[PDB]
């Protein structure tokens, strides 16, 4: 009953359904996922930061991040590769992450190794 | 603006499948064109895809980088838009990327095409 990340493409957080406040692709649910992808905007609300961020299997989904800004322990510019872990969101009908890191990739063989995490992952969960 | 699509990552030896399609190919720089309208890159199996410009490149690339574009009638990549990868770190292993892609063609149903 906790606490599993599934790594996801964004596609795959569009597929997703949601009843009842319950994501789920087939007979399992999420919540908590991982991303990879570019940031292609930011843009500092009034209570956070919203990134659009694309990795190349949709249009770029909105991921919120909090800052604090008298901290480093800021905004990652666009044009930056970077993984984030999140929790899945769904406000009037529009999908969206809510992110508790977004790391920036120093090392793109992190970003081959997550198309394969992706995959494997969901083989997995197909099978159940 | 084509940056609200679905874009398959490729291979050179897909780029005849894929005529037409919103693509992503990542490879090796290995020549520029002297108007900078057009460059070459290779992919992780040492396959060359010709990429091209509609306004000559702004700055020197190299290494590698990821380019997005439409598949050409002449299996060409017009280029839409592109990212040269840092590799301060490590080295960006190619080959690995390639056999990830081939994976991707073999289970669309693990990496939704979009």
């Amino acid at each position: 009953r906790a606490q599993h990340i599934v790594p996801c493409t964004i596609s795959q957080l569009l597929s997703a359904t949601l009843v009842d406040e319950v994501f789920r692709i087939g007979n399992v649910e999420i919540s908590q996922v991982t991303i990879v992808g570019i940031i292609r905007h930011a843009e500092k609300a009034p209570t956070n930061i919203v990134y659009k961020i694309d990795d190349m299997t949709a249009a770029p989904m909105d991921v919120r991040q909090w800052v604090d800004t008298d901290d480093t322990s800021t905004v990652v510019p666009p044009e930056t590769y970077v993984k984030v872990a999140g929790h899945l969101r769904s406000f009037q009908n529009k999908k969206s992450l809510v992110a508790f890191k977004i790391m920036p990739l120093e090392d793109m063989n992190e970003f081959t190794t997550h198309i394969l995490e992706v995959i494997n992952a969901h083989m997995v969960l197909s099978k159940a | 603006d084509m940056m609200d699509l679905p874009r398959s990552r490729i291979n050179a030896g897909m780029l005849a499948q894929f005529i037409d399609k919103p693509v992503c190919f990542v490879g090796r720089l290995e020549k520029i064109h002297p108007t900078g309208k057009m460059f070459i890159l290779s992919d992780g199996e040492g396959k060359n895809g010709t990429i091209e410009l509609m306004e000559p490149l702004d700055e020197e690339i190299s290494g590698i980088v990821e380019v997005v574009g439409r598949v050409t009638a002449k299996a060409t990549i017009l280029c839409t838009s592109y990212v040269q990868f840092k590799e301060d770190s490590h080295p960006f292993d190619l080959g690995l990327y390639n056999e990830a892609v081939k994976i991707i063609h073999d289970f669309p149903q693990f990496y939704p095409l979009g």
